[PDB]
């Protein structure tokens, strides 16, 4: 299970760093492939065999590798570099392990950031009697539009029941997204509180509700 | 190099479907081939792989015994038999090509005798590098059809304050929402709907109004789902 940073961002010019990670079984013994995927278009090979770059790819895109990690790097950023960046490994030959990384969205924007205004709502009395539960965390007015919602119940994190929409531009050129934590009434009455952690540009904002 | 996928569409969970990938502009019989799906909008996931001769077959555990990759070098076509589908299999499937030109080194010299032919002992094998991609073909597996939205109230939180109403479990789009019979367009924010694991849609529309007018002014969420001919006027209370 190779994991990568959810989001990355930088103004045009400065250098960027993206890193994979995992056991030596799927890192050390093997090589590292990198792939770029611009929005609304198919992926493309950026780097294979850890370092070597195919033709058409500038010398800016430098690869790397270590004991239990592997780092991609982009020196001078253009508006075009703005894309999704996945890493991959294939050997030896394989196990029940994964194949591609979780992803890493690179946003190229020198424009000033705008923190998200998180709004959390608890389920309705009407809904609980309909034998269901739903927590609605609404995220609005943010930029460069890179979020990563995370739900928690009494400190402990939650995994199942989450559905998070993709960011979307508003009228004011700022982004907005919504995340729902669908639940059962029995789960909802089991914990003291439920939290909604929105991770945007490092800084995290946590709202919380209770019955 | 040019790859073109086809065969995708909308099929209920359980029923089958077959995806084809028409290879062109390269020596098909030499390179390995892969299938890579991508749920919108989430990460990539390799499905299955196959070598030049078809002797090697690879699959992900989540598709262990419900998907089988195969090829026809005579027609330069790559085939993926998708039967016993799940909703989680819903994704855009990319046809990928392996970078390493495969070649055989050791032959058995035991059987048959042409008798075509002799398989390879130590071929170069797939490298796992997806150099050339297609635009992909979409596969939609959903146990859903036309259904009306279950509207529910929302709380008063503090813009100062912020009210709304939840549009739950409906299909298909569009669903329009207004407030107080279109009298109140203002401090309104209608978020985008969702794509549930069960393939049903659900949106939310928050509204930020004077906290002083709450006890006095009453706000009524007007929902509308024309496909199901359903209209709803939900009155939101603190």
């Amino acid at each position: 299970v190779l994991t990568q940073p959810p989001s990355v961002s930088a103004a045009p010019g400065q250098k960027v760093t993206i890193s994979c990670s995992g056991s030596s079984s799927n890192i050390g013994n093997n090589f590292v492939s990198w792939y770029q995927q611009r929005p609304g278009t198919a992926p493309s090979l950026l780097i294979y065999e850890t370092n070597k770059r195919p033709s058409g790819i500038p010398d800016r895109f430098s690869g790397s590798k270590s004991a239990t990690s592997a780092t991609l790097a982009i020196t001078g950023l253009q508006t075009g570099d703005e894309a999704d960046y996945y890493c991959a490994t294939w050997a030896a030959s394989l196990t029940s392990a994964r194949v591609f990384g979780t992803g890493t969205k690179v946003i190229v924007s020198g424009q000033p950031k705008a923190n998200p205004t998180v709004t959390l709502f608890p389920p309705s009395s009407e809904e609980l009697q309909a034998n269901k539960a739903t927590l609605v965390c609404l995220i609005s007015d943010f930029y460069p539009g890179a979020v990563t919602v995370a739900w928690k119940a009494d400190s402990s994190p939650v995994k199942a029941g989450v559905e998070t929409t993709t960011p979307s531009k508003q009228s004011n050129n700022k982004y907005a997204a919504s995340s729902y934590l669908s639940l059962t009434p029995e789960q909802w009455k089991s914990h003291r509180s439920y939290s909604c952690q929105v991770t945007h540009e490092g800084s995290t904002v946590e709202k919380t509700v209770a019955p | 190099v040019q790859l073109v996928e086809s065969g995708g569409g909308v099929v209920q969970p359980g029923k089958s479907l077959r995806l084809s990938c028409a290879a062109s502009q390269f020596s098909f019989n030499r390179y390995g081939m892969h299938w890579v799906r991508q749920a919108p909008g989430k990460g990539l996931e390799w499905v299955a792989a196959i070598s030049y001769d078809g002797t090697d077959k690879y699959h992900a555990d989540k598709v262990w015994g419900r998907f089988t990759i195969s090829r026809d070098n005579s027609k330069n076509t790559l085939y993926l038999q998708m039967n016993s589908l799940r909703a989680e299999d819903t994704a855009l499937y990319y046809c990928a090509k392996d970078l390493r030109e495969d070649e055989c080194e050791e032959w058995w010299s035991d059987y048959y005798d042409f008798g075509k032919q002799l398989p390879c002992r130590k071929s170069r094998g797939v490298a796992g590098i997806f150099d050339k991609w297609g635009q992909g073909t979409m596969v939609i597996v959903s146990s859903a059809s036309t259904k009306g939205p279950s509207v529910f109230p929302l709380a008063p939180s503090s813009g100062t304050a912020a009210l709304g109403c939840l549009v739950k479990d409906y299909f298909p789009e569009p669903v329009t929402v207004s407030w107080n019979s279109g009298a109140l367009t203002s401090g309104v924010h209608t978020f985008p709907a969702v794509l549930q694991s069960s393939g049903l849609y659900s949106l939310s529309s928050v509204v930020t109004v004077p906290s002083s007018s709450l006890g006095t002014q009453t706000y009524i969420c007007n929902v509308n789902h024309k496909p199901s001919n359903t209209k709803v006027d939900k009155r939101v209370e603190p």
